[PDB]
């Protein structure tokens, strides 16, 4: 099967900024008259919408900012000047043979100055402990970029087994993220230790902000 | 308008089988190869197979030759996909889409969420994630509800029955191990508020008629 | 010295014709501009000469479905300043196999082409020739 | 330098044989006397060598009509001082299609021919091979 | 100057594969070591280049017997340092003819092979391809 | 003797359809391709198609692919042609003939006159074309009958119930506009005769039972 | 389709005279061993009779005077010395491809010395006028060759709309033609004019013989 | 153990037809082409044809295309050969054997003796071949029985009901003209014996219940 | 069809003796990797047993003495040292095409010193003449080699019409033959003559031994 590699994976541009994504075929897919490459943009919740077909022709209805070029194994798709509606995630995909295959995708994120996250740690709802389960939630509010390490540490014991992160799409107000790492112990294990602490690293933070508490 | 209307979402126990349908309209049905694409949580876009509806004729991506069964009702201008012997990794959204000369795939159905799990419908559990010095950066305090173990999505969460919609960040669900989902809805409010102001979260789990109103208080 | 040959892959098409389309994709062949695939409909040659011409065509259909008469496929040649003309033709009788039963077809034959000559495969119902990889192809090589 | 090839057109015949006739008419091929169609039955070569040999044969019949067994066609070779011998053979099973349903057959394959060599297509019931333009042909080209 | 070509004869086999065997017997062809029939499974070439590749395949089966889906045959190519890949494919729908009704298949087409290239015919159920003299063959010639 | 006996003539209204038959004999039926040739008034010989009788298999001249339908009754050693949706220009003589190896066409049926018109059987009208100075070159006088508007052919015309057969020139019919035919039968007699001799033309239009005896007199 | 052109269209020969017609293919139809050309003779009322097949072989039964030659695109058919029965019309026809197609035809007419025609004009049968139709018949008796112009003129007005000619086959006695041109007016139109005249031109006639009459 | 068990011998009148069977076992029946070989008295090994049992598919040696009819019962893992219109030269032993890739023929059934003759079962005739000076080389005397005209084989012959088994040479049967077989069993004994010793041959023709005890005496 | 000719037809070897038979294709039957020749041994009463396949590979279970070689049109099969069980008859057989065909066979006879035969002539059982048939049997006991002419002579009239010979397989004791030639006359013909005589020629015999008798 042909393998398409897109890049960047995330392109953070501002409205008014020009953005150009690039795709990559594990083999040429353009022959003597056409390049069998097509591009799709896809919004959250929605299915892909064809923008460009055959590497360079706008699908009917796609606005003129959208354009695409390339040949052989490399192709690009570029919006001449991003518009709010444009922020989405884009896929390049061939049709050189069966099975057609899609690129990994590129998220067209909204540029916005860095912003350190404000973390907050919530310890086991007493009511929840009355159920044998103790899960501690750590929360990084309104941060950006999206890259954010969040290590857990129980009684100095650097967690690493099980914790679950969840994130939000850029805020419709500040275009900033908010993630939620949830360490989860057994009422037993929980009652077994003193200090629980989620430690987060992120560009904003001049340095690793740790947030702990003791039962 | 050329449109493709996929079928309703499906929740099924492993091993079972489901039959997705897709009704085209707005164009000559038989003159377009209908594709099928799977896209799994976080997982990308995968082409399953193709069917010429004029024909009955098909073509699958080897990787799915076993899981799918493309078929069409020329008359009803409809295609169907039958996934069988569903493992858990079969969960995702299945799109039906019209190929334009079997190259650019130019129109897609809404998509169908096929979620295959052993779990069985159940309301969530709610837990205050109450403000505390440990959750009060600067003049602001963070607080919210932990909507634990329920199935299947979605569990809608609202604050102070609507009034409160600022600072709320209600996270996406995340299938913890075991079989159920667990999302946390959070909001940041001025610390100085905790006194004169009250806050309640409103979890509502329709798929089980479930509904709860947790009054988050600064324990 | 310059070998002139061309193997092109079948390509489905919404257009309206009985004349089949072809794409220069997948594992295909196109030795050079001495042979060129134009309009995705035919192969045109710039050099006069003898050429071995062929078209493999498999299709999927039903007995009663379209039923009618057989499924005939034809290799057509269109030389400059001459009316079209048929060189070869194959033809089977729709199977019953529901929804449809595939069947293949094959035609070669050596011919002498005038410079500017151009050939095309034409069938009775393209709405049903098969396009899975490897099934329908068309091509020519010069001796 | 001298290309040797030959494409000859099917020709129906009242004669009595299972060996098919051919005529050097229509859009046919016969590059020269280095290959010659004799008796309207076979193609004979004057130069030893490797050759690509083929015969396209479509026929029209019925299931029960002649019914019997299948309709096999065979490309036969008759080298000087040697008994006949079969090189290729294709065979289908009569369709039902009334009055008759056509079906095509195709056989090629590279062979080495002794000088004086000569080939001929032979079928089970010529009374029913199809002769419509472009249907049944026979020919060879030397590499 | 050196002609590279090869016609090999079908060979039945108890082995377990859908990949058909071939023997360098009967009236076959194998111009030289520039092309070699290895494992009785494929034809391998030593010289890169264009080649006209073919495989005639007739089989005998029944409608309900194996019934299932059609009988598809495929010409596969295996080039060095590349995964396999399908070049051509033909496919018919089992006849009813008891005990079995034969049916033939044929696939050619010009391709460019990388040096070290190697091809093989593969079918859905060899347990029923026909082997009578002249029925199933396989081979290639370089231009 | 090898012979082909075609069917009777047919008169049919436009748009209708007719089924011509041809019965071979004197040879092995299935061993010859049976052709069909159309020859229209003044128009030449045209090949319609071919049918192998052993087979049922056919081949048409594109120019007639729509009008004809070749078929045969191997048993009765007979072929049949079915012309349908007959326009007016479809009128002519249809010949069935035995091709000898599909090359020289070596034996033909009598021919079948298929005449397609809207007109309807009708006797003719007869008019003296009487002698007059204006029709008396030298010692001889010209005179005859004008047999107007009848249908279909033939209208046989005779003079003095047989006795007069010298000098007669009865012209070939000519489809005048409208739908009926009109031929004139003429005879030249010595002028000096008109006095002692009488003359009568005898038009007979069997296709309508019609029969008239116009006494041509020198008006 | 291949087009055969014969010539002459009419060949007028006397019995005892040798006659050779020629045919013509829009393309070669003779290959390395055979020429796919055949000739037929056809009598009035009867279907063609095969005389020569494959350009030069007499069909079975055809008399030896008949013979034929040619190749590629030109062929001939020739009777060594015409006999009464031979007078007929001949077609050459190929079989190089589908559809076989026939030549225009050549009539093998009987030579005989020229003969001027004797024209006679008949005015509307009073009886026929009692039917609203007035048709005037002009008649050229026993003439030859067959080429004969016959223009009509009403009240000096050179007719040209509608009149119908009909001819006879060479006379069995003098081998001469007789044509019949029939002008046809509406009782009205007829009663509308004074002089009706059919004017004939023909080799025999030292000059155009006009034959008129007045109502 | 991979084995093929052919059917019983068959004696049949000319013109008739017989259906030989062969039951394989010890291996996967369908994976091997079953051949059939004929071997006639003195005549060599002849390949009749092949049958793929999975298929039903067959291939014959032209030289037998008419005589044989290969067929198989996939289920009963059995093949069958049907020789028809048996002439006399059809007599021989028919072997069924498993081909290994249709090259080496690696396993054979016992074989089947198909003997086709017009003759009809009959016991033999026995005649002393009595010692005499004319059959007494040196001190030894030759003597034995002539078992004439019987059918079909075999006629077993023994001396002095067993006791005498030395010097016996009982010859192979030889189909004399006419239709019956004729073998002679002979033994050499010391001449000096003919006096004190007696000898009896015991012909036994089961196929006819026949049995004789000829006391050979020195006539 | 391909024709294989074996040789010698008879190979007389002694146990402990090495024997090698040879086969012969009317055409090559060995290509670039394999030779399509196989050998079988067949005992009296039994069907062939495969020994070697593809000219040189021992079938499974065949003992190592057995071996074979060759290529193209000539092949051999050779036991390295004959053993009693090895005495039999051997066939070479190809598989180059349809139909596979067998060689004529070679009998692997037991070498043993010459031995003249002892002939004995038996005249018509009086009891058998009471049946209209008179058959005279002549008998050659325990001889070797198997080559043995046996002409019949009635009243000096060298028989030649009809007589039937039958032979025995090498004796299990002395490895020697015994043939039985049976002249057969009609009681009539028999009673018609005086002297009947079978004359045998054979290596052992220093000369043709005749054995006669008179009615
Ligand atoms: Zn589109
Ligand atoms: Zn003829
Ligand atoms: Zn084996």
């Amino acid at each position: 099967d042909i393998v398409l590699t897109q890049s960047p994976a995330t392109l953070s541009v501002s409205p008014g900024e020009r953005a150009t994504i690039s795709c990559r075929a594990s083999q040429r897919v353009s022959s003597s008259t056409y390049s069998y490459m097509h591009w799709y943009q896809q919004k959250p919740g929605q299915p892909p919408k064809l923008l460009i077909k055959y590497a360079s022709n706008l699908e009917s209805g796609v606005p003129a900012r959208f354009s695409g070029s390339g040949s052989g194994t490399d192709f690009t798709l570029t919006i001449s000047s991003v518009e709010p509606e444009d922020f989405a995630t884009y896929y390049c995909q061939h049709s050189w043979e069966i099975p057609p295959t899609f690129g990994g995708g590129t998220k067209l994120e909204i540029k916005r100055t860095v912003a350190a996250p404000s973390v907050f740690i919530f310890p086991p709802s007493d009511e929840q402990l009355k159920s044998g389960t103790a899960s501690v939630v750590c929360l990084l509010n309104n941060f950006y970029p999206r890259e954010a390490k969040v290590q857990w540490k129980v009684d100095n014991a650097l967690q690493s087994g099980n914790s679950q992160e969840s994130v939000t799409e850029q805020d419709s107000k500040d275009s900033t993220y908010s993630l939620s790492s949830t360490l989860t112990l057994s009422k037993a294990d929980y009652e077994k230790h003193k200090v629980y602490a989620c430690e987060v690293t992120h560009q904003g933070l001049s340095s690793p902000v740790t947030k702990s508490f003791n039962r | 308008q050329v449109q493709l209307v996929q079928s309703g979402a499906e929740v099924v126990k492993p091993g079972a089988s489901v039959k997705l349908s897709c009704k085209a309209s707005g164009y000559i049905f038989t003159s377009y190869y209908m594709y099928w694409v799977k896209q799994a949580p976080g997982q990308g876009l995968e082409w399953i197979g193709e069917i010429n509806p004029s024909n009955g004729d098909t073509n699958f991506n080897e990787k799915f030759k076993s899981k799918a069964t493309l078929t069409v009702d020329k008359s009803a201008s409809t295609a169907y996909m039958e996934l069988s012997s569903l493992r858990s990794e079969d969960t995702a959204v299945y799109y039906c889409t019209r190929s334009d000369g079997r190259n650019d795939m130019d129109s897609w159905g809404q998509g169908t969420l096929v979620t295959v799990s052993s779990a069985s419908t159940k309301g969530p559990s709610v837990f205050p994630l109450a403000p505390s010095s440990k959750s009060t950066s600067g003049g602001t305090a963070a607080l919210g509800c932990l909507v634990k173990d329920y199935f299947p999505e979605p569990v809608t969460v609202s604050w102070n029955s609507g009034a409160l919609t600022s600072g709320v960040h209600t996270f996406p669900a995340v299938l913890q191990s075991s079989g159920l989902y667990s999302l946390s809805s959070v909001v940041t409010v001025p610390s100085s508020s905790l006194g004169t102001q009250t806050y309640i979260c409103n979890v509502n789990h329709k798929p089980s008629n479930t509904k709860v109103d947790k009054k988050v208080e600064p324990k | 010295n310059p070998q002139i040959a061309a193997h092109v892959i079948s390509e489905a098409s919404s257009k309206t014709t009985s004349v089949l389309q072809w794409a220069e994709k997948g594992y295909y062949t196109m030795s050079n501009n001495l042979v060129t695939l134009e309009n995705g409909k035919q192969l045109t040659v710039k050099r006069q000469g003898l050429y071995y011409i062929y078209a493999q065509v498999t299709f999927c259909s039903n007995r009663e479905a379209s039923s009618q008469a057989p499924f005939i496929a034809s290799l057509c040649l269109k030389s400059p300043g001459r009316f079209e003309r048929i060189l070869l033709r194959a033809a089977n009788t729709h199977s019953s196999a529901k929804p449809c039963g595939q069947q293949s077809i094959h035609l070669g034959g050596v011919f002498e082409l005038q410079p500017g000559a151009s050939v095309f495969v034409n069938v009775t119902d393209p709405s049903q020739v098969s396009h899975g990889t490897g099934f329908t192809s068309f091509g020519l090589l010069k001796l």
